[PDB]
DNA sequence: CCCTGTCTGGCGTCCTCTCACCCCTATGATCATGA
DNA sequence: TCATGATCATAGGCGGTAGCGTGCGCCAGACAGGG
């Protein structure tokens, strides 16, 4: 992937980090059935106000080395290609070719 | 009683670690329960090995996390205290828990 | 015949102050309580804060000092100079009642203190009194690769075994 | 006693490669420091060369520059030695920042 | 040095450093719990002389 | 400021051998015996 | 069972309601007294 995409993501991550408490509180308010209607409306409007990159559902998991969006794995934080390279080169602990 | 949960990828290494902790226990205290083997976690992964496109071309790796449950029935003064200075070989995550 | 701060000795006021408070003599020192687990026992003693600093009222010339020397209360005058300096009595005059600093009981622990928790074999590591609950016993504040348990230790022990 | 005049975590181990707590004594295990007593398992020759410091609670005049005849603090300040001795032993007052 | 009698006739330097550290710790404690006005002076004189 | 007395700092051989000496006193705590 | 007495072990810097010091000597340079 490009440098720019990586930068965008980093930004998005930063924003998620920043606004977590507020966004979560707002979600809770909106959910809370034992609450005033006007308050709920205020909450949903307030959610709208916050930045979009603040959402965690915006950020895409990439390879931590290449930034490749597809073929990702969570345990390793790497795309399939780089993961395989890692297995071969010995740098992933415990990982070896499996047969059964 | 002190339950101890040894976890590692290498099984020979974990075995060595189990032994060593058992010795540490036995000299100081008395009635070590024993090195019980729990089930191993075989976390498998499939991946495409082609850079671009060959879907049937694949490699299937796995990680074998091995578990060893060692238990100490009588915690004495000396015994529990030994363990603090007696660190184990690396790549072996231990997990002690009294009671 | 007045208030004067002298570096003195300790603990036996009432005799040199028998010489003194035989008169209307005046005496004072800063104050502090001490909770100190002396030997397995919390002891509470509101003793003077300072070492030998002490306010005594007496009169210099007719009663010469070497006669009175044979007693405590005698290290020497507050001087800042050769002559025995006329001291102020700031506490007596404008600072009567104090010690709201704390009752810290200088360096002896309160609940939650961070110091030695075990000796003998397991010690070589400042494990922690997450609470000196009661000086009796528990299982240490130890921390390896599991849960952080608190003290492993009997009465005289959790602190300096 | 830690950490008095003779120490171990200030000045080093008493015995060579002999950690106070004792945990490192291998030929293929040199360089790593201790964790219990925190004594770097090295040599006892290093107790001949490590120095410690005392933080004085109030500053303190060195005697070699005060009373060596001539006094370097004396004929640096343009001030005779008797005034400097009567100031340094807390039985007078000298003026700093005299003002208008 | 040991004198092979259960006791250590110490060298003079450890005595001197021990006196400085005694007097300095007592001066830290006296500056801690507040000095009685014209009082935080005798202890500094003692430290300077040690 | 120009002497002239006082003061307090420096210094006072080398090499070797032998021997003694290097806290005791006071206070507090614990144990045992007697009432 | 309780209280008292005796014995043993452990713990710090003139000792005293002052005074101890007193039998080297030269040189030298600064600090100060007298004029």
């Amino acid at each position: 992937a490009k440098q720019s995409m990586k930068a965008r993501e980093v930004k998005r991550v930063a924003l998620a980090d920043k606004y977590f408490a507020k966004r979560a509180e707002l979600k809770a308010i909106i959910s809370d059935v034992n609450a005033s209607d006007e308050d709920r409306w205020n909450a949903v409007l307030k959610l709208q106000t916050l930045p979009r990159d603040s959402s965690p559902s915006r950020q895409r998991n990439r390879c931590r080395q290449t930034g490749r969006p597809h073929g990702f794995l969570r345990k390793f934080g790497l795309s399939r290609i780089k993961v395989r390279e890692a297995a071969m080169r010995g740098e992933i602990p415990g990982l070896k070719k499996a047969s059964w | 009683r002190i339950r101890i949960r040894l976890k590692a990828f290498d099984h020979r290494l974990i075995d060595q670690a189990t032994a060593e902790i058992v010795e540490t226990a036995k000299r100081t205290g008395a009635q070590v329960r024993g090195p019980i083997p729990l089930p191993t976690r075989k976390e498998r992964f499939t991946v495409l090995i082609s850079p671009h496109v060959n879907k049937d071309a694949r490699d299937q790796y796995e990680i074998r996390t091995h578990l060893r449950l060692v238990d100490i029935v009588e915690p004495t003064e000396k015994t529990v205290d030994a363990l603090m200075r007696l660190d184990l070989a690396a790549g072996v995550d231990v997990q002690i828990s009294l009671g | 015949q007045s208030w004067y701060l002298l570096y003195c000795k300790r603990g036996q006021l009432q005799r040199a102050q028998e010489h003194l408070e035989r008169q209307a003599v005046n005496c004072l020192a800063p104050m502090i309580t001490l909770e100190k687990i002396v030997r397995g026992k919390r002891t509470a003693v509101s003793e003077p804060l300072f070492p030998n600093y002490l306010f005594v009222e007496f009169d210099p010339e007719v009663i010469h000092t070497t006669t009175i020397n044979a007693t405590r209360g005698v290290s020497h005058f507050v001087r800042f100079g050769a002559s025995p300096a006329i001291v102020p009595s700031a506490v007596i005059h404008q600072l009567s009642v104090y010690k709201p600093k704390d009752i810290v009981d200088p360096a002896t622990p309160y609940p939650g203190d961070k110091v030695i928790i075990t000796e003998g074999a397991f010690e070589g590591f400042q494990a922690i009194f997450t609470e000196p609950d009661g000086e009796a016993r528990s299982m240490l504040l130890l921390n390896l690769i599991n849960k952080e348990i608190k003290h492993s230790v009997k009465n005289t022990e959790f602190r300096k075994l | 006693e830690r950490d008095g005049l003779f120490c171990a975590r200030i000045f080093g181990p008493v015995k060579d490669y002999e950690c106070l707590c004792g945990k490192y004594k291998r030929l293929k295990h040199r360089g790593v420091i201790c964790e219990k007593c925190g004594v770097e398992v090295t040599q006892t020759k290093v107790r001949r060369e490590r120095m410690g410091h005392i933080e004085l609670a109030s500053p303190t005049a060195h005697i070699w520059f005060l009373k060596s005849l001539p006094s370097r603090i004396g004929l640096l300040l343009d001030m005779p030695l008797r005034d400097i001795e009567r100031v340094l032993y807390f039985e007078s007052y000298v003026v700093i920042e005299g003002g208008m | 040095v040991p004198l092979d009698g259960g006791r250590f006739a110490t060298s003079d330097l450890n005595d001197l450093y021990r006196r400085v550290i005694n007097r300095n710790n007592r001066l830290k404690r006296l500056l801690d719990l507040a000095a009685p006005d014209i009082i935080v002076r005798n202890e500094k004189r003692m430290l300077q002389e040690a």
